[PDB]
């Protein structure tokens, strides 16, 4: 039993009809203090699979280690390391699945919530959610704390069941991430500004975006709002 | 001579002898063939018995849906051996949720052999076995010995007489690694394999031990009268 | 709840001249209820007495444990355990379970029988040594006893006079404590004569 | 491996003997002679110290007589570091059971003890057994003045005189000759010596070569008393039954 | 259990024992034995938490009897008790403690005396005239102060401990059901089937 | 000296192979399995007339579905059937259900090669374990030291196990009844043994579906055995 | 302080027929009031014609399930690939859970399928490994919405023929395939209505002698 | 720790730790067992070499388990008394968990296990002793008679002998005990047992012990001038 | 929210033991089932009772029903009904502390003992008796055991008075009821004697004895 010292907030995704998209915001925060303002929460396992993660960056971190373990040991004594037995999404999340549990089951959780967003090899999309708990579960859309209290409405309205997956593009897709990201900043009190996001596509593979801004944001009504009640000036 | 007590002792010419007499063990077992096209896998087994009144020993074991072995020398060893083949192709499905290649089931059972003949106290393992299956990468056959040495086949036979089988495979090179969709002229050849093994006795039907993996063929066991068809 | 005042009873040590003394109440009590007027709390080993105030089983597992040390002392030494040395056991034993300590409050006295010089020593119940010239206190009434003691003790004092000031001090004190009582022993001791006088007290 | 160099310590033999217990017994064969002589009212243990030196410090010495309580006494033959193993085993049992008990160890209860002790490194281990014979001379209010003997098989036995170490045959035929049941201490105390005496491979038996005790009900009243006699007391006891 | 009462006689140890098992609301019993025999000269009354007491009471029969085989002798009640009291103080600092109280009630055949021995959950000994455990004794022990004798015959005894009883049936707000009186002498253990 | 999970240079593990010449030594058992039943027989055996041979145990129950006889060094058969009913008790609080005949055998025989420098040697016995299940019906088990088992329609075990053997072949066939084989195991162990066969020198017991496992009573033996010598006079 | 167990909603519901055995149970997961997924799996096909679903906390669910299926291909191994009977995987799922009784699976675990003589058959298990087999029996968050309504409508419980008033009970009729699906759905219909944690869709599976049949309808999103 | 294997299988078949440890039992003195129609007696002989022996507070032969079974032996004495411990230590363990006494059956099936376990044990050697075990089951009027042995199996006897010279007193019980008719009595019984140790012991003075066990925990050893009776009887009668 | 709530009952008679058991489980206000096996059948000659965790009494009986058939494998006699409820008591006396919940009555009929009943708990109480009544209605269920026991009952008076003990706690314990489950324990093994519904047999016992006259009907 711990409790978590620096934490990373909401981390959201969605599936559209050639693959997946994921997103998360570069913060560090450190109670109410927001410290570090350039952690890397999206983190690429091959060419194939990206792994959002919230929560504890300490554990996060950790966890980053564990992943490069995996591509390490994986490609011993494997001359199809880079094409056939690669490391799936699928073999990356049950892995991940599998720690967080039995953590959870030693009363020593990663205090995290984890997003594992990728392709498979037969171009499935992969989406789903894990967290110190062990509890997963999958969906057209995903996020993680704040995330599934504001993105997943919003998220939810372009694609709101299986058979609107196929029916939605890259573009109306990231538009909808972008968006919800900009509404995490306006209610979010632990976001910040500055994001990444990541597309895996089954046709154009990985395209990882570093460095961007929420834009695009209305506050000039504010001029206009004086007082609680009934303060005129 | 001198230098065959025990695993631990290299001889003047720099041989293990207590690895060697666990290959002889396998000499002393009953024949068995394996081979394999792209499409599928298949292991036939000459089984042997005490006497008249006596069941055929089972020379076949599976290992997952995906793949399986065939043993000849001491069958108790074959069992802890294929018993770790289980946990470890489990292992990988249950962590992972992948199933286990057949060349890195080949690299554990290297590693775990190789123990048994480091160490002071144990023992080499007496048996050979023949792994088949079908992996992300297409059909495979291994043949693996007690001294650890782990090899990737197109065909091959162990056990007593297999020379015979073996030379048959390396003359059919070019034809059987062709028979693909069509598992049962791949057995054919598999059973006309053996048969090249064989003195004074004839494949009955209690005698013949078939199994087959491939690409909608989970690993499956043929024996009794499912075998009277290739007799 | 407070272990060392379960079974209440209090152990006080003098010097003299050529002389020590040690004293005792009887009271064995679960807590209000009195169960035993005859349980003694001074014990001896060879020459070297020993004092224990403090949870009952404890004040036994303790003598039956320095009576196994000293035998085996004996035996391997060839002759009996000095009161400084013997001082040193105790708190080695004592220390020993610093985590899981004795309910005790253990107290050494006895003359050196080379050197003929008279000792006293005091514990706390994991070890610490408190080798006092004039007096020790122990018990559920070791505050009444610092008072009778303070006042009443002398340096120097003859057997038969320290008898007296020591007898004093346990029974004032005693009778000032709900837990002590029922009874008292006092042991006077000299370089190779030892006498041992039960007081008459109130018993209530 | 370490097979190669393994003795085999716990094995029998074709005829069924332990090897090492009977090569055990016979390095005790070459060790000095201990002799326990019971008598009604007491105990006696002599023993004889090997070939000694004029500047051997003989009173502060030990080799052959040990105390293992108030109320039991040894006498020992064979290697002297290996019963001293043996002899703190058997203070601290005896003290376990006084701080169980609140009594006083019974005599065969040690003796028990000990003797399972040595048994132990002839059936498992792998360790060579303890080359000692013990003579025990010791007192309980059950059984009264006992004497026994334990050997390196851990086998014991009871005894109303007795002898280890060197020259048994010739001793235990002496003893057999002059000992009787309504014997006494200072009786018991004589004939100890006179067996000492003839049997002794020296050429003649003096204070400087003898460890001596008595184990008593002379004490005032119902009680016992061990007695470890000084280099001088011997001496005394020399002259006094007419040995030199 | 709740209430066991100790009287040491001139020739004999007499031991009272209720009766009554409660499992909180209810009494599932009303002729519980709450003692073990340890040896023909040797009897062990016990109370404390359910369960504990016939495990620890057996357990301690159980030594007890294989010490009498190995040596062929019966231990003197002292050394029963000093054995007690040392599983006692052992068990007290342990994982889980035996929360169990005990007399010890015995007729010494080498000193041909009786001995009654009172020993708590902690490891305490006390050698008694007469004793008890629990809020027993705050009843009768001023009745036992008053009339108790070292030469009383077993009879007289017994009546005294009738009038014990009687002022715990008198004063005291459970129901014990009455108590199994049992007597330890020279001739060994018998039980008082009329009380 | 040399190690106790040695191989020879023909490839056998000596220790294995020298436990086989004990067994050889051992008293002779004999199974023989049917449609209606298996059939288990033993030789006693006793080393003299003072000693009561209803106290010798060669035949034992493992379970109501399973029986066991044994031959060698039956001191070390103990462990083995403890271990047999332990795992048939277990597997059947585990999974509600009887255990598998050869399920048990398999059991049994994962101990034999736990031996090294687990136990300092192999058993210096053989198992002939029968029974019944619905999956297989009735079956008979030969468990051997080295590890290895075999079913067997009919097997002989013990001093005279060859000769025995040689007389199996020629009389079992698929349509035996239960009757006929009891009269078949009593044949050859009268032909074997050193002394007269009779009910108190040796014992028969059988395993039914209906009925379970049963060790044979002396009188009823004794019939059997009073039926056999009237038939074989009877051509 | 950390709490190891969560609780992710659902609920679900088995009922033996006479030749056949259903298992249904909504798709629904949540955690406290958001949705997790409308459509998350939690009855599942064990293989041997068995079917399993453990409700409650979806962690340990997931466990118990994947350990059960981990058995039963153990079982084929070590007993010559022979079917492991519902009565049998009942009593190995109770060792399952009994094992970690002092840290238990915090789930409510039914299975279904059909016993040797070829009947219906369901079994239900409380989260220490307490069973029981069954004709009837709900599971979960809405538990206490759908049994009263079962014990009517299937057992016909407080129900007697017209006429007699109270004196003769209405016959327990057997009920088909078809009617045990139409009160498998309005119960879901109902505890959609009335609980919060139960809507999305329903899934049912269907065990025969023929096999193992899937069923899915939808339920409200609200 | 010492795991060395000490008792192997040898070419033949045999293992010669255990053969040995049986050479040891023939070497020990001679037990003999005997049953009656209500009674089992225990005899043992006591070599006259040791005199000047405390016959008061030396180790008896026979030795009581429970206080309805008796454990008599041939073999090494030091051995003997692990074996007779242990069995003392699961008499008491048995009564603790059954409630019941052990039957002299089960008590015999535990020592014979514990001398099975030592030989196939690592780092140690066999036991070179061999038992007989009487005694009466509780509430049983049948007697009882085992023998074990160093390898480990046991079996019931209605008379056996085991260590130095057994085999001629083996001889003389197989000719004089009748199965039929066995010795009704104790006198006879005894006496029967005290005559089949004459034909080996050599005086009859303190070299016979003699223990009769009888139904319901009822067991005492005869005395030196009782044994010496039934001695004085029987050559008394020899001599015609 | 573990189950909880019961009536069980066990009694020593001339003919034998009577058990009987109500059927309810209830977790919290909510009745999870009214089908509940409250006698484990231990083996063909040896019951238990459920009362405290079903789990615990479940698991654990049937484990001692595995050690009996182990005992009487080893030693070929059946074993003994002390023995059987000591080997139960002794297991849970080691657990005694980490919360298992149990109490349960061990009826068994042997040669040596005859009938026999010994009440165990998870405390590691282990007592002999001739009548126990444990659970929730347990109170109940003595009323009419004590004024109605005699030893001299018939084996059909004490089946219908461990039947109409249960019944009066069915009706006064919210927590007890469902149905009413009888067993009779001979020597030559236990009898089922029928599951009777508490709604059904209520009506039945009160218009036959003309008890109830409290309640309308
Ligand atoms: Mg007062
Ligand atoms: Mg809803």
């Amino acid at each position: 039993t711990q409790q978590p010292i620096v934490t990373g907030t909401s981390v959201i995704s969605m599936k559209y009809d050639n693959g997946v998209i994921i997103a998360a915001d570069n913060l560090g925060s450190y109670g109410s203090l927001l410290r570090f303002n350039g952690v890397e929460r999206l983190i690429p396992v091959g060419d194939n699979t990206v792994v959002g993660i919230s929560g504890d960056i300490s554990d996060m971190q950790h966890i980053e280690r564990l992943l490069k373990d995996l591509v390490t040991e994986n490609a011993y004594d494997n001359p199809l390391a880079d094409a056939e037995e690669a490391l799936e999404p699928s073999y990356i999340f049950e892995y991940l699945a599998t720690v967080m549990y039995q953590r959870r089951s030693k009363m020593n959780p990663l205090w995290n919530a984890i997003i594992v967003a990728g392709v498979q090899s037969n171009g499935d999309q992969f989406l789903r959610y894990v967290n110190l708990l062990g509890v997963t579960y999958s969906s057209p859309t995903l996020a993680t704390g704040f995330g599934a209290h504001m993105a997943n409405p919003l998220l939810r309205k372009v694609v709101d069941r299986e058979s609107d997956i196929p029916k939605t593009t890259v573009q109306v897709a990231e538009e909808a991430i972008v968006n919800a990201m900009r509404v995490l900043y306006y209610r979010d009190a632990r976001s910040s500004r500055n994001f990444s996001l990541a597309i895996i596509d089954k046709n154009t593979g990985l395209t990882f975006k570093k460095n961007l801004q929420v834009e695009n944001m209305k506050w000039d009504f504010a001029k206009d709002i004086k007082g609680y009640g009934t303060q005129k000036i | 001579n001198n230098y065959d007590g025990d695993t631990v002792t290299f001889s003047p010419t720099g041989r293990l002898f207590q690895v060697e007499y666990a290959l002889e063990a396998i000499k002393q077992g009953s024949v068995t063939v394996g081979l394999r096209s792209n499409t599928h896998a298949v292991l036939v087994a000459l089984k042997r018995n005490a006497d008249e009144l006596s069941s055929y020993q089972k020379k076949i074991i599976k290992c997952d849906e995906h793949m399986g072995l065939s043993l000849a020398g001491l069958a108790p060893d074959a069992r802890v051996l294929s018993n770790y083949l289980r946990q470890q192709c489990n292992y990988s499905s249950l962590v992972f949720n992948r199933k286990l290649a057949v060349e890195r089931a080949g690299h554990l059972l290297c590693d775990k052999a190789q123990k048994n003949t480091q160490s002071y106290g144990g023992r080499p393992y007496g048996v050979g076995l023949l792994i088949i299956g079908y992996d992300k990468s297409g059909a495979h056959l291994l043949e693996f010995q007690p001294s650890g040495n782990v090899t990737e086949l197109y065909g091959t036979a162990i056990g007593a007489r297999s020379q015979g089988a073996k030379t048959y495979l390396e003359r059919t090179l070019d034809t059987f690694i062709k028979i693909d969709g069509n598992p049962d002229e791949l057995i054919k050849a598999g059973v006309e394999a053996i048969s090249q093994s064989l003195r004074d006795e004839s494949l009955t039907v209690d005698n013949l031990s078939i199994a087959i993996v491939g690409k909608d063929t989970p690993f499956t066991i043929y024996d009794g009268e499912a075998v009277a068809k290739y007799i | 709840s407070d272990p060392s005042s379960i079974n209440g009873g209090i152990v006080v040590a003098m010097t003299g001249k050529d002389c020590v003394a040690i004293a005792c109440d009887l009271r064995l009590g679960s807590q209000s209820l009195g169960v035993s007027n005859k349980f003694e709390k001074i014990f001896h080993y060879g020459h070297v007495f020993l004092g224990i105030t403090g949870l009952a089983t404890d004040v036994t597992t303790l003598n039956e444990m320095f009576r196994y040390k000293t035998n085996l002392y004996k035996l391997k030494e060839e002759r009996a355990i000095e009161p400084e040395t013997f001082t040193q056991l105790v708190s080695s034993s004592l220390y020993e379970r610093r985590f899981g300590p004795y309910f005790v409050g253990p107290v050494v006295a006895g003359i050196n029988s080379k050197s003929g010089k008279p000792f006293i020593a005091g514990f706390d119940l994991i070890g610490c040594i408190d080798e006092a010239k004039d007096f020790i206190v122990s018990g559920t009434a070791s505050d009444q006893l610092f008072g009778m003691c303070e006042s009443l003790y002398e340096p120097n004092l003859e057997p038969e006079d320290l008898f007296e000031t020591i007898s004093q001090a346990l029974l004032n004190a005693a009778d000032r404590d709900a837990l002590s009582g029922w009874g008292a022993v006092v042991y006077i001791i000299k370089k190779d004569e030892v006498v041992k006088r039960y007081l008459k007290m109130r018993q209530d | 491996g370490s097979r190669r160099y393994d003795s085999r310590t716990t094995i029998f033999s074709p005829e069924g003997r332990l090897y090492q217990v009977e090569y055990a017994l016979e390095s005790i064969s070459h060790a000095g002679t201990a002799i326990g002589i019971m008598a009604s009212d007491g105990i006696v243990l002599a023993a004889e110290r090997k070939v000694t030196s004029t500047l051997l410090e003989q009173d502060t010495s030990t080799e052959k007589l040990y105390k293992l309580n108030d109320k039991i006494a040894v006498a020992v033959a064979g290697l002297t570091a290996d019963a001293e193993i043996l002899i703190n085993t058997a203070r601290i049992h005896a003290q376990n059971y006084l701080k169980t008990y609140n009594e006083d160890i019974p005599v065969e209860i040690l003796v028990r003890r000990l003797s399972d002790i040595k048994q132990g490194y002839t059936q498992h281990g792998g360790l060579r057994p303890f080359g000692v014979s013990f003579i025990y001379a010791g007192y309980d209010d059950r059984y009264g003045y006992q004497l026994y003997t334990s050997n390196p098989s851990g086998n014991y036995t009871g005894w109303k005189a007795i002898s280890v170490g060197a020259n048994t045959s010739a001793a235990q035929t002496l003893l057999q000759m002059d000992y009787k049941d309504d014997m006494k201490v200072d009786d018991a105390i004589e004939l100890a010596l006179k067996t000492l005496s003839k049997t002794t491979d020296s050429s003649a038996l003096t204070y400087d070569r003898l460890e001596f005790a008595t184990i008593r009900k002379g004490a005032n009243d119902g009680e016992v008393y061990q007695k470890i006699f000084k280099p001088q007391e011997i001496k005394d006891i020399l002259v006094k039954t007419g040995i030199t | 259990m709740d209430i066991i009462l100790g009287i040491r006689v001139q020739d004999s140890v007499i031991l009272a024992s209720s009766k009554a098992v409660t499992r909180g609301i209810s009494v599932l019993k009303d002729s519980d034995d709450k003692t073990r025999q340890l040896s023909p000269h040797t009897l062990m009354s016990f109370a404390g938490e359910a369960g504990d007491t016939v495990q620890f009471a057996e357990y301690i029969q159980a030594n007890i009897q294989l010490y009498s085989i190995r040596e062929d002798y019966e231990l003197s009640p002292q050394a029963v008790s000093s054995f007690v009291r040392q599983e006692l103080a052992k068990s007290i600092r342990s994982r889980r403690p035996y929360q169990v109280n005990v007399l010890i009630g015995g007729y010494d055949k080498k000193k041909n005396k009786p001995e009654l021995y009172q020993i708590d959950y902690l490891g305490t000994k006390v050698e008694l005239p007469y004793g008890a455990h629990g809020y027993s004794g705050f009843y009768t022990f001023s009745l036992l102060d008053h009339h108790y004798r070292p030469d009383m015959t077993t009879e007289e005894g017994l009546d005294l401990l009738k009038l014990c009883v009687q002022e715990l049936e008198k004063r005291m707000p459970m129901d014990f059901k009455g108590v199994i009186v049992k007597i330890v002498d020279k001739d060994g253990i018998r039980q008082v089937d009329d009380f | 000296d040399r190690g106790v999970s040695t191989f020879s240079p023909e490839g056998r593990l000596f220790q294995v192979e020298y436990s086989l010449e004990a067994i050889k030594l051992g008293s002779t058992a004999i199974g023989i399995a049917t449609k209606e039943g298996v059939v288990l027989g033993v030789e006693k055996r006793a080393t003299s007339p003072l000693l009561e041979s209803d106290s010798i145990e060669k035949i034992v129950e493992i379970d109501r579905h399973i029986g066991c006889a044994m031959s060698g060094l039956t001191a070390d058969a103990r462990s083995m059937i403890e271990h047999a009913r332990t795992a048939a008790v277990t597997h059947n609080l585990y999974y509600d259900e009887d255990i598998n005949v050869e399920s048990l055998t398999q059991s049994v025989c994962d101990l034999a090669l736990r031996f090294g420098e687990l136990m300092s040697r192999p058993f210096g016995v053989a198992l002939l374990i029968a029974g019944h299940d619905a999956d297989d019906g009735y079956q008979l088990f030969h468990a051997e030291p080295s590890g290895t088992f075999y079913r067997y329609n009919a097997k002989a075990i013990g001093s005279g196990s060859e000769g025995a053997q040689a007389e199996l072949l020629n009389e079992w066939h698929s349509s035996l009844t239960l009757k006929e084989a009891e009269l078949l195991v009593l044949k050859i162990l009268k032909q074997v043994m050193e002394e007269k066969l009779d009910e108190n020198n040796a014992q028969l017991s059988c395993i039914t579906k209906q009925d379970g496992f049963k060790i044979y009573d002396n009188e009823k033996t004794a019939e059997l055995i009073k039926e056999l010598k009237e038939k074989e006079a009877a051509e | 302080q950390f709490n190891p167990y969560g609780d992710n909603g659902g609920t679900i519901l088995g009922i033996a027929g006479e030749d056949f055995a259903v298992l249904a149970g909504d798709t629904r997961n949540i955690t406290d009031y958001s949705i997790n997924s409308r459509y998350e799996p939690k009855v599942f096909d064990c293989g041997d014609n068995i079917v399993m679903s453990a409700n409650g906390f979806a962690a340990d669910g997931d466990a118990l399930v994947k350990r059960f299926k981990n058995s039963v291909k153990w079982y084929h191994f070590d007993h010559n690939d022979k079917k492991l009977s519902i009565n049998s995987a009942a009593r190995n799922i109770q060792h399952l859970l009994y094992g970690k009784r002092f840290f238990p699976y915090y789930v409510h675990t039914i299975i279904a399928g059909l016993d040797e003589d070829g009947k219906g058959a369901v079994y239900s298990f409380d989260p220490v490994g307490s069973y029981e087999r069954e004709q009837c029996r709900a599971g979960g968050a809405a538990a206490s919405l759908i049994m009263p309504f079962l014990d009517n409508q299937v057992n016909f419980k407080n129900q007697y023929e017209p006429g007699t008033n109270g004196k003769v009970k209405k016959p327990l009729k057997y009920l088909s395939v078809e009617e045990v699906i139409k009160l498998v759905r309005d119960s879901f219909t109902s505890a959609t209505e009335r609980h919060i944690q139960v809507g999305d869709g329903l899934e049912i599976l269907i065990v025969t002698k023929d096999g193992v049949r899937k069923e899915f309808y939808e339920l409200k999103r609200d | 720790g010492y795991d060395r294997a000490l008792s192997i299988f040898s070419p033949d078949g045999h293992i010669f730790q255990v053969e040995y440890a049986l050479e040891a039992v023939k070497r020990g003195t001679c037990a003999v067992g005997v049953k009656g129609k209500n009674c089992v007696v225990l005899g043992c002989e006591r070599r006259s070499t040791l005199k000047l022996q405390d016959t008061r507070i030396t180790p008896s032969k026979v030795s009581k388990i429970d206080s309805h079974v008796v454990l008599s032996f041939s073999g090494l004495n030091a051995d003997s008394r692990i074996l007779i411990e242990k069995a003392r230590v699961e008499a008491q363990s048995h009564r603790l968990t059954l409630e019941d006494p052990v039957t002299v059956e089960y008590l015999t099936r535990y020592v014979a296990g514990v001398q099975q376990r030592y030989t196939q044990s690592g780092g140690v050697r066999p036991f070179g002793v061999s038992t007989l075990i009487a005694g009466f089951d509780p509430r049983d009027d049948e007697p009882k008679l085992y023998q074990t042995e160093p390898s480990g199996i046991y079996s019931s006897w209605s008379a056996q002998t085991i260590g130095r010279n057994s085999k001629t007193v083996r001889e003389f019980l197989e000719k004089n005990y009748d199965r039929k008719e066995p010795p009704a009595t104790v006198e006879e019984c005894v006496k029967l047992t005290v005559r089949s140790l004459l034909e080996v012991v050599q005086t009859g003075a303190k070299n016979i012990e003699i223990t009769v066990v009888k139904p319901d925990s009822d067991i005492v050893a005869l005395s030196s001038e009782e044994i010496n009776q039934y001695v004085t009887q029987i050559e008394q009668e020899k001599q015609e | 929210k573990i189950a909880h709530g019961a009536t069980t009952l066990a009694f020593r008679f001339q003919g034998g033991i009577i058990v009987a058991v109500d059927s309810r489980a209830t977790a919290g206000n909510w009745v999870a089932s009214q089908t509940v096996k409250k006698v484990i059948e231990i083996n063909p000659f040896l019951l238990g009772t459920m009362a405290g965790g079903a789990a615990d009494c479940q698991f654990w009986e049937t484990w001692l029903g595995s050690q009996c058939r182990l005992h009487e494998l080893r030693e070929k006699e059946r074993i003994s009904v002390a023995a059987a409820s000591r080997i139960l008591s002794n297991l849970v006396y080691q657990y005694k502390g980490a919360g298992l919940s149990m109490g349960t009555m061990i009826c068994g009929y042997t040669r040596k003992e005859g009938p026999t009943i010994y009440y165990v708990d998870s405390d590691g109480t282990r007592l002999k008796g001739d009548i126990f009544c444990v659970g929730s209605g347990q109170t109940f269920a003595y009323g009419v055991l004590d004024s109605n026991y005699k030893w001299d009952l018939s084996v059909e008076d004490a089946l219908y008075l461990g039947k109409r003990s249960i019944l009066a706690a069915a009706h006064r314990d919210a927590y007890s009821g469902g149905s009413v489950n009888l067993y009779h324990v001979t020597e030559d093994g236990w009898i089922y004697h029928g599951n009777h519904d508490v709604g059904e047999l209520f009506w039945k016992v009160k218009e036959e004895e003309g008890s109830f006259n409290n309640v309308i009907g």
